[PDB]
RNA sequence: CAGCGGUGUUGUACGAUAUGAGCUUUCUAUUGUAGUAGCGAGUAUUUGAGACACUGGUUGUUACCACCGUCGU
RNA sequence: GAGCCUCUAGUGGAUGUUUUACACAUGUAAGGGAAUUCGGCAAAAUGGAUGCGUAACUUCGGGAGAAGUAUUGGUUCAAUUG
RNA sequence: GUACCGAGUGAUCGGUGGUGGAGGUAGAUGCAGAGCAGAUCUUGGUGGUAGUAGCGAUAAUUUGUCUUCAGCGGCAAAGACU
RNA sequence: AUACCACACACAAGGGAUCGUUUGGCUCCUGGGACGAGGAAGGGCGCAGCAGAGAGCGAUAUGUGUGGGAGCAGCAGCAAUG
């Protein structure tokens, strides 16, 4: 809701910007050997925990 | 009851392990051969030609006012027979000479006829023609 | 369209090609129920027919439990134009005092 | 810019609901082309978005059954449903009686 | 689909007009006369009316003469 | 601020077919009226307000809405809560 | 690894032709985590049943028109419901 | 058995056994046995030209000195003034 601690902002605030896809460039570089980010999730499927 | 009310509830014992031809179960019903014996002739006559008896000295026709259902008006000549007899209006019929001759005394007696209904077979019928309709109206 | 492009005027008996469809649900089953009829005096089972907003508004006017007992109305033919294989007929509605007397009609233009 | 939109804005804009707005049917590319509260302002303005009058509902019945039981009609131990205390409270009677008896007695002593 | 005949079901359409237990006394012209009304459940007439169906009776109008497959000579 | 009907504000999709039997939610029934069944189970019947009239027993408070009966729409008037 | 053909009472062994693309045996001895049809065995993969059972308690939906490219999606006009 | 069901063989599907391989594991032996109030071990948050995870590093988030010496893995730019 509305009201929030500074501990469960930037809780919240970190959960957002680590939610992301391997960037398009990476996949051209010669070493690299990852698929998919087997870290992204969604709202829908799992729970944060912050509480 | 659970499951149903319309139904034999039992269909057999254990032993024979089987279901036997005489235990009743549901399909068809209607539209099977069906011969009726010894019906009498009570009259024959033709679809346009008057008649009348010793008691009613009206002269009509067989056929009603506004003629039978879906059918209308009798034009040939036609048989008169007691009772009910096999299937709906239209259908084809085979008629036959007696196997054999009847004994019983309903069978063997005299008809004598004074009265035959002509009235209308849709709704309440109640005039025998359309004279006396014309009449009961005005004009 | 039809012969010399004449429209066709003709009355539908809505009463009685609804006679058997549930009181529940009368005014929507009759509405497939008019298409039919157009399409067997016509003999033209695979063809389209079309509605006026207008004759639609006239048959919903007492709600979905009733149709009218008989209406009058203006066709025309024309080849349809997402498909000019099939014919389209075009249905228009007449405003009528009494059906008395009002037989079918086939009118120039 | 979708239609939609356009009506959620409108009714913010013309103090209404959603289902009082009207788009007009000649113009969708005009209608589709605006961004901003500003144009949907131009639009209203040339009257291609348009409120739309409420339904009706009068009160004829209502005032003639009114001044029928002020006549006296309906009103007959048929059309009854609650208790002779409910319809005419017993409490009230009294009270209305006893204050007139009172200001009465109160007055004429007080003048002689 | 309509006429015109025929056979049923329901019960007397809309609108006019007249009456109605009672309650009431308004207007115009103009000095005094003349003009001069309202409100009302219902009932009767026009009206065995009007509505609705079916007709293997009869007249008018409108639509329909295709196409695809299989086996044989 | 019951149920039923409307104003403000908000709302909806597995397609076509008249679709037997047996079901599940419901209606109606001649004459008889619990004969049904472990058992009136289920259903029917009664129902608001106004008046008349109300037994045994009782810790005298109650029983008591006992039971049993009659009335009720529209219109046009009187009379003022009857 | 896969078809054929030969040798052995048998556990098994040998060759030939396609596929495959870098390793492999015969004799004598040594050490063992050394041979499967089953345990309502453990893990992984696949059938029959079957284009079948089901997918539809609730307010309800029709017509035109544009997209969509084939959404009862959007917009107008009706019909309903809380 | 015209078309169903079964078996055999050739071709196409479906699955990942077998054989070939291994910058990992396990066991024995030898060395080592080095933390913190000068704020540890463990937790959180930030830092890249395009940068999520992981690795590296703290607002000095590739600074200084010494010994060397050729490129920075993609794209754009840098480099004997390293």
């Amino acid at each position: 809701g509305s009201i929030k601690t500074r501990r469960i902002k930037v809780q919240l605030v970190s959960a957002l910007k680590k939610n992301r896809c391997i960037p398009q460039w990476k996949r051209a570089c010669p070493g690299f050997k990852q698929q998919y980010n087997f870290t992204k999730r969604s709202w829908k499927r799992k729970t944060l925990k912050a509480c | 009851s659970r499951k149903g009310k319309r139904k034999v509830a039992c269909i057999g014992a254990w032993h024979p392990a089987n279901v036997r031809r005489t235990v009743a179960r549901a399909g068809q019903l209607g539209f099977h051969r069906r011969t009726a014996q010894n019906k009498k002739i009570y009259m024959m006559g033709n679809g346009k030609t008057p008649f009348s008896t010793e008691y009613d000295l009206t002269s009509k026709t067989i056929n009603p006012m506004g003629g039978f259902l879906r059918y209308g008006n009798v034009k040939s000549d036609f048989i008169m027979v007691k009772g009910g007899i096999q299937g709906p209006s239209k259908r084809v019929l085979a008629l036959r000479k007696a196997f054999a001759p009847s004994n019983l005394g309903k069978d063997n007696e005299e008809i004598v006829l004074k009265f035959v209904d002509a009235s209308s077979k849709k709704g309440y019928g109640r005039f025998q023609t359309t004279e006396e309709k014309k009449a009961y109206f005005g004009i | 369209a039809f012969k010399d492009d004449k429209a066709i005027e003709l009355t539908i008996p809505m009463g009685k090609i609804t006679i058997d469809v549930s009181k529940r649900w009368k005014c929507r089953i009759g509405i497939r129920r008019l298409k039919k009829f157009i399409t067997k005096t016509f003999h033209d089972k695979e063809a389209e027919v079309q509605i006026s907003p207008d004759l639609n508004k006239f048959l919903w006017e007492r709600g979905m439990r009733n149709v009218p007992k008989r209406v009058r109305v203006r066709v025309n033919q024309e080849p349809y134009p997402k498909d000019p294989s099939k014919k389209v007929y075009k249905l228009s509605h007449v405003v009528v005092s009494t059906f008395k007397g009002l037989g079918t009609e086939a009118i120039a233009e | 810019m979708k239609l939609p939109r356009v009506k959620e804005l409108s009714a913010d804009i013309l103090k209404c609901g959603v289902r009082r707005i009207y788009l007009d049917t000649f113009e969708p590319s005009k209608l589709s082309a605006a961004t901003s509260r500003d144009d949907i302002r131009k639009l209203i303005k040339d009257g291609l978005i348009v409120r739309k009058a409420q339904k009706i509902h009068s009160r004829y019945h209502a005032n003639k059954l009114m001044r029928e039981k002020e006549k006296g009609r309906h009103s007959g131990p048929g059309k009854v449903k609650g208790s002779k205390n409910a319809r005419m409270p017993e409490k009230d009677k009294w009270i209305k009686r006893i204050r007139d008896l009172r200001n009465t007695l109160k007055e004429l002593r007080d003048k002689g």
